[PDB]
């Protein structure tokens, strides 16, 4: 210092530091300060969490990157597993709690092997060694589903529908979830069953009603109502027809305008009449146009006019107003039409074709929600389901969302493992044997990780109320005595640790995703040496 | 090692599930005074403009009272949906859900039951419960008559809780009539009900029309006969046309007199337009200005300005008619027809008083007590009533109540529990003694015995009479199909449902996490 | 098998045992330091 | 209005019960770990001076812990004069006091009963359960070699709660041994508590004779054959005369010189006067000074000085002499005599050893371990068994321990339930639940289901037998008298008067009233 003052970075006073061993024990002990809050959510025997918002709105929920996610944090390293969680549920949608607490147990593992004094890039390659010799394994003894026909394939989504719905939300109507999971695919899927179009079907929960109140429709969801419901409610197609014949309009019902700013001089009462026929002829033109175009319910997105209202409903002709643009491109690709942008460009081959259109009440006076179906197989489907809680239908939404994830990845051709915890100690005895002979250096860095995944099981124990030492004993026995590698942790009790008899599938693409976002996860925290953190 | 920032209160232990279960138990507690016949009225004290409320719906209390605690937040949001999809049985899932946490709390502390096995015996004893309701429903759609008798008692059952329970036999005749108005309409936004404080709280009326709220402008008569009443949404003041960017080139102001003398001529050639259909009333929603109101004096026709679009719609269906613009077309165009229309006074306010029109598809209620207090109760009430017989209307069925409709799905509850045997049968058992508590909160709020009046309830079903129930005026056991009280089949079906779901919802806890208020 | 016999309620000794444990543990690595020939002196 | 004055807190009959119930819940959960041979210790960290103290006893727990509720002083009192008449079982009044209470909230709750009916309903199943307890009792101290055995197996149910659990095999003849040394003298002063750090738990070895924490003089000898033992409560001291206002008026310092000289053939021949007996050591209360050290030298006499006034009867009574300060007669007051005076070191502190006494009415419990809040524990656990096996010297009935003194007396509250007409029998109902929930919180704290092992106890013993009880090692019922577990009559007799009086001076509360505070 020498009296002088010895500053070097701004806020020199506020910020602060941490090395050596003591700022490893704050990475570890913030690992298990977030896997404690994970352990006791994982496994079908979990227990949701209650999350509170700043705003006053909460959330209950048990899928860990939306705990995480609205979980108000200080300590960097829970905000890399924030983000991990987040990672697993961007792409994959599966797994974020097992993302989280397997990190954690490659860190917890780590910090035995620190203290023998390990330098941490030999425990970090020693986890991609042994990540990837797992990964090599496990491929190898998966079997392959293209071989049999669609009949059998329909029922491997069911096995990987009933396994994703359950340890959730809707544990009740689970069987009937999993049927409507699997016929929303069925409508919309591609003939060579290869890379099909998640955005088509969209998210849409209602507050109200019960759960057994839900059940399929295949069309759009709209938050309002006709115009002036003079009209009845229920509109029916003609006798003879092939369809309704949908219009959609990206133009209001006024008189055309310049988008420019204009100025109509008017310098006559002569030339004022004539604005007056103007204005009436172009309204006369404008219910002309879309008569002769014989479509019955309009669909107009910048909304409309007092008097092409009546007029709309002497024709026997329903229409809506305020109908966003997002909505526009879910109808034209549910009901197969085109949308025109004018009135001189329609013509009847650009309407689209539905069923019927009807409105219901769901109550008393909440809102008229609009709702519309189809005749045959179409490339739209939005789930209707309901709630008796709003926090009921929000935990719906994102667990149907996470269904539809799983049958997205059982899409992909090839990729399908028996979970249940048999995923996790059979790649967990194959590392020990490498090691044998791999010792090196490195020995103890394959009985870490080799440790480091049979922990969900035991995580499953605890969850389940049986004894962890005695259940990994019997699986490592049952798994040395006979090479047959599907049988796992009978978490519901119905006797068979196998687990074919349980009807129980998980993607092969989301359990490797689980070491290898652990892994890539821990070779970063391992490598930090300095901690500088500043004040709020 | 702190993760979290500063001032985040945590809960991962016993204290969690005690602080969620006290929650509900403070909410249950909360209402059940307000459940059944005998049950007393509260009062909220707002904390913004002293604006008092006096209300029975727990769903109304609930929502207006603050509360911290995230378990209330479900007893709050279940109720709020019960509001919004029958409109009654509000309390009945707060008090119910609440009882079903208040009963699986001895389960976890002292049996020591796993939350996945109390949801588990909660899901087969559901089902078991909602299959009692099937085979203990009557449908009474074969009869108009007795589906005419059956409104009544739904209204007796429904107005006994609130403060009419004297003026039910009453307003009985007048729910039920109202909904034969609609004739199945079951949209309550349909019904205008006028507030009017002063007379008697049985001086209340169903006239057959619609009442407006506003009078005639200057000069209009009152009493008149055989008038056509036609309706527009038509600006019809002043037009404005429908591009802004008009404007007039004026060289001189006398020609400028020509364009103002233009624009009523226009104006008198609209209301000339009007002529032409022979009509003597007329009726816009958007206020009407000076110049258009004075051509109606010597044709001849009334006029009546500033209604509301949503008063346009009931205005439409009780006249029959139909909502009329663009008036060059007067062949395709419907106008509606009345015998006689009167201008009243009841209070200050004066009304106009429609008798004798065709169309009987919508009414108004004109509602009279002491204070606007009571007047607002009073409101209340007949919407949760109208709510029920609205969606009695298109679910027929009907389910009897008064405690036979608790004790016959814990009839067909326990009988299940033993095909069971394991430890899920104390959850069902749970389940069941949860329903046995209706019948006794609405046996306290009267002052009777909780006990021996359930026991003797409890022997009279398994002895073979699936009609007995408790009869709060004396204090024992009679007949329900005697005394003529009975709910809907969706009644019923909600209350098990909402109550039953509510209770998996904070079963399945195990931490509580608050972040920083904002 | 599952849902019988028990379930473990009041898991705060858990976490209790959990946080004595790493605070011992805490102690002795400082203390760890000072053992054997190649340990080191301490000033207090 | 307002009646009390400023930072006042009232409550009326809803926030005055259900604040007690509660507290009383409060303190009941906290103390139910520490029930039972698998119970948990807790931990105390005082506010100031950092200091902590390890306790398993109820009292001590309620002692340190602040407990501003006033229903909790209660709760803290009855555990605080419970550890003052018996030492052991302050942890059951507790737990007891405050299931009671939990069975009386349901009761005024559910059921509706007035709370002097409850009451009456215990009074009558108190009765029941006292006469039922005195009839399962058993003489005893007719054969020594019983009255041995059943100490023996008395402090192996004491000890095995506390941190002796497992060398209480060992510790219970080091218990019982020095019982039967008293020779019925029942006191607690006359067992000393020499704390030593080192060593283990198990390495506390039976001493023969007295051994105590003093030193001999600078220049005494180490080792004296026969020595005699005497006890002054002299002063060996300055004497000063006692007619305090003595004073020395001196004309000339010669005289003066000669005055001193008296002084010190005063003590001279004080020491003289002690050489008269021919004794081999002298025992002070208060220091010696060094003159009189040095007169002890040439005689041959021991000397130690500074003896607390517990010591004085504490070595006097092994001696079997008694405490002489005048020294004038010597044919009275016969001294004892002791083989070895020779002493030694445990651990960083000489202690003098004495053995081969007249009689050993006074001992003294050496304990070894690791760390002083064990030694605390060590001093507290001993100090409850002594205490207990004291007081069974006097009262001589006992009763089967191992929760079978529980439900034996439930089965004659029970039997008297059903004769007793009224709505006070349901509260009769609840004190035997009550008992029941003792053995319930047993199979808890040891892991195991206890629903099964309460329900199989419960259906044996209706029976016919009644010498059934739980075995937590194993799981399972066995018999009691083969395992040897067994308790006073007194003790459980305390336990159920003090909780029946616990529940009813809080059951009998409307109201609370909390001055301010100084
Ligand atoms: N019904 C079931 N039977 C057996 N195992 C199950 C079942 N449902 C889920 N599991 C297992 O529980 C583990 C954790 O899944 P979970 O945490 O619920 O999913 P996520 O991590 O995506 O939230 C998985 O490894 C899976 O194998
Ligand atoms: N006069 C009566 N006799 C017998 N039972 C009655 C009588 N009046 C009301 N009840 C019972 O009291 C209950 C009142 O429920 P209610 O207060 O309407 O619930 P909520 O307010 O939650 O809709 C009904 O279930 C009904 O069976
Ligand atoms: N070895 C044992 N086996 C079975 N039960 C025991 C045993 N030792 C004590 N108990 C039971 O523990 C209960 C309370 O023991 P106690 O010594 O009073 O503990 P505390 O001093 O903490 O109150 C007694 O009622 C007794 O039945
Ligand atoms: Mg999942
Ligand atoms: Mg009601
Ligand atoms: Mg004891």
């Amino acid at each position: 210092e020498m009296g002088r003052p010895f500053i070097i970075v701004k806020d020199q006073g506020n910020k602060k530091r941490q090395h050596g061993l003591e700022a490893k024990k704050s990475h570890i002990l913030a690992a298990r300060s977030v896997a404690s809050i994970i352990k006791t959510s994982l496994g079908p025997r979990g227990l949701d969490k209650i999350l509170i918002s700043p705003d006053g709105e909460i959330t209950i929920t048990n899928d860990g990157a939306t705990i995480l996610s609205q979980m108000e944090l200080d300590n960097e390293i829970a905000k890399l597993l924030v983000q991990l969680s987040k990672s697993q549920d961007d792409e994959i949608g599966d797994g974020t709690t097992g993302v989280v607490v397997l990190a954690s147990a490659l860190l917890d593992q780590a910090l035995e092997l620190i203290q023998k004094g390990i330098h941490p890039i030999k425990i970090a390659n020693g986890f991609d060694e042994a990540a990837k010799l797992a990964i090599s394994k496990l491929e190898e003894t998966c079997d392959d589903i293209s071989a049999s026909n669609d009949e059998l394939f329909r029922d491997f989504l069911l096995r990987a529908a009933k396994t994703s719905l359950g340890s959730k939300i809707v544990s009740k109507d689970h069987d009937r979830f999993a049927e409507m999971a699997v016929e929303a695919v069925i409508n919309v899927m591609d003939k060579d069953r290869k890379d099909v179009d998640f955005d088509l079907i969209k998210m849409q929960g209602r507050v109200g009603g019960s759960i057994s109140d839900s059940k399929l429709i295949n069309g759009v969801i709209l938050d309002k109502d006709f115009s002036h419901p003079q009209m009845p409610k229920c509109v029916l197609p003609k006798e003879g027809s092939d369809g309704v014949k949908l219009a959609i309009l990206t133009c209001p019902f006024e008189p055309p305008k310049p988008k420019t700013k204009h100025k109509l001089d008017i310098s006559s009462v002569e030339e004022y009449q004539k604005l007056q026929t103007y204005e009436q002829d172009k309204f006369k033109e404008m219910i002309d146009d879309v008569k002769k175009a014989g479509a019955d319910v309009v669909i107009c997105q910048w909304g409309f006019d007092d008097e092409a209202n009546h007029l709309l409903l002497q024709n026997d002709l329903p229409a809506v107003r305020w109908v966003g643009g997002q909505e526009l491109e879910h109808i034209a690709i549910s009901t197969n039409g085109r949308i025109v942008p004018r009135f001189q460009d329609l013509s009847k081959d650009k309407l689209g074709t539905c069923s019927r259109i009807y409105e219901q009440e769901f109550g008393t006076t909440k809102d008229r929600m609009l709702i519309i179906e189809q005749s045959k197989e179409t490339k739209t489907v939005t789930c209707f389901v309901r709630g008796s809680n709003k926090m009921i239908v929000d935990e719906a939404e994102r667990a149907l969302h996470d269904s539809l994830c799983v049958v997205r990845n059982l899409v992909k051709d090839s990729r399908v493992v028996y979970g249940g915890g048999a995923a996790e100690v059979t790649m967990s005895l194959a590392v020990s044997e490498e090691a044998d002979k791999q010792r090196g250096i490195d020995q103890y860095a394959f009985r870490g990780f080799a440790q480091a995944l049979d922990t969900i099981p035991m995580t499953l124990a605890e969850n389940s109320g049986l004894d962890p030492i005695g259940t990994l004993s019997t699986l490592k026995s049952k798994q040395l005595k006979e090479k047959i590698s599907n049988i796992g942790v009978d978490c519901l009790g119905y006797g068979s640790n196998d687990m074919k008899e349980l009807f129980v599938v998980d993607p092969f693409i989301g359990k490797k995703q689980q070491i290898l976002l652990a892994t890539q996860l821990c070779r970063m925290i391992l490598k930090i040496d300095n901690v500088i953190i500043s004040g709020k | 090692v702190q993760i979290f920032g500063d001032q985040v209160t945590e809960e991962r232990a016993e204290n969690a599930r005690l602080s969620a279960f006290v929650g509900a138990i403070a909410v249950g507690d909360l209402v059940k005074s307000t459940l059944g016949p005998k049950g007393m009225d509260k009062l909220l004290q707002s904390a913004s403009s002293n604006t008092c409320m006096v209300t029975n719906d727990g769903a109304t209390i609930l929502k207006s009272i603050p509360l911290d605690n995230p378990a209330a937040k479900v007893l709050v949001n279940i109720s709020k949906v019960q509001d919004d999809e029958v409109g009654d049985g509000t309390t009945s899932v707060t008090v119910l859900s609440a009882e079903l946490l208040r009963e699986a709390e001895k389960l976890i502390d002292q049996s020591k039951i796993h939350p996945q096995t109390i949801i588990e015996g909660y899901r087969l004893a559901s089902a078991a419960a909602l299959d009692a309701l099937t085979k203990a429903a009557v449908d009474n759609s074969h009869d108009k008559t007795m589906f005419r008798e059956d409104l009544i008692h739904i209204a007796k059952t429904t107005l006994s809780s609130k403060i009419l329970s004297q003026d039910k036999d009453h307003f009985a005749e007048l729910a039920t009539n109202a909904i034969l108005r609609l004739k199945g309409s079951t949209n309550l936004e349909h019904i205008q009900i006028i507030k009017i404080l002063g007379g008697k709280l049985s001086d209340s009326f169903l006239d057959e029309g619609f009442i407006l709220a506003k009078k005639f402008g200057n000069n209009q008569p009152k009493r008149i006969e055989n008038a056509k009443i036609l309706i527009a949404n038509t600006t019809l003041d002043t037009d404005k046309v429908k591009i802004f960017g008009t404007k007039f080139k004026v060289d001189s102001t006398a020609k400028l007199a020509q364009l103002e003398k233009a624009e009523r001529e226009k104006m008198k050639n609209k209301i000339a337009k009007i002529s032409k259909f022979g009509i003597n009333t007329f009726i816009n929603r958007q206020l009407i200005y000076d110049y258009p109101e004075q051509l109606f004096t010597d044709l001849g026709i009334n006029s009546i300005e500033h209604a509301d679009f949503e008063g346009v719609e009931r205005l439409a269906l009780v006249t029959g008619g139909e909502v009329v613009s663009t008036f060059d077309e007067p062949s395709k165009c419907k106008l509606g027809e009345c015998d006689v229309i009167e201008e009243i006074m009841l209070g200050e306010q004066p009304f106009l008083k429609f008798s004798g029109c065709k169309a009987g598809e919508a009414c108004t209620i004109v509602l009279r007590g002491a204070t606007d207090q009571t007047l607002d109760e009073a409101e209340r009430s007949l919407h949760d009533a109208l709510s029920v017989l609205s969606q009695t209307t298109k679910e027929t069925r009907t389910v009897l109540g008064g405690g036979c409709a608790e004790m016959v799905m814990s009839k067909a509850v326990d009988t299940e529990a033993q095909n069971i045997d394991g430890k899920k049968s104390l959850a069902v058992e749970a389940f069941a003694r949860a329903l046995r508590q209706l019948p006794t909160i609405l046996a306290d709020n009267a002052g009777f015995d909780s006990s021996e009046l359930v026991s003797k309830l409890r022997s009279s079903i398994y002895n073979g009479i699936s009609t007995s129930g408790l009869d709060l005026n004396n204090g024992t056991i009679a007949d329900m199909r005697q005394l003529g009280i009975v709910e809907s089949y969706k009644l019923k079906r909600a209350v098990v449902s909402s109550a039953s779901e509510a209770a998996e919802v904070l079963l399945r806890v195990d931490n509580i996490i608050r972040a920083r208020p904002r | 098998v599952p849902s019988n016999a028990t379930f473990k309620n009041k898991e705060k000794p858990q976490e209790v045992r959990k946080a004595n444990i790493i605070a011992a543990r805490s102690v002795a690595d400082a203390i760890r330091t000072s053992l054997g020939p190649k340990g080191m002196d301490k000033m207090i």
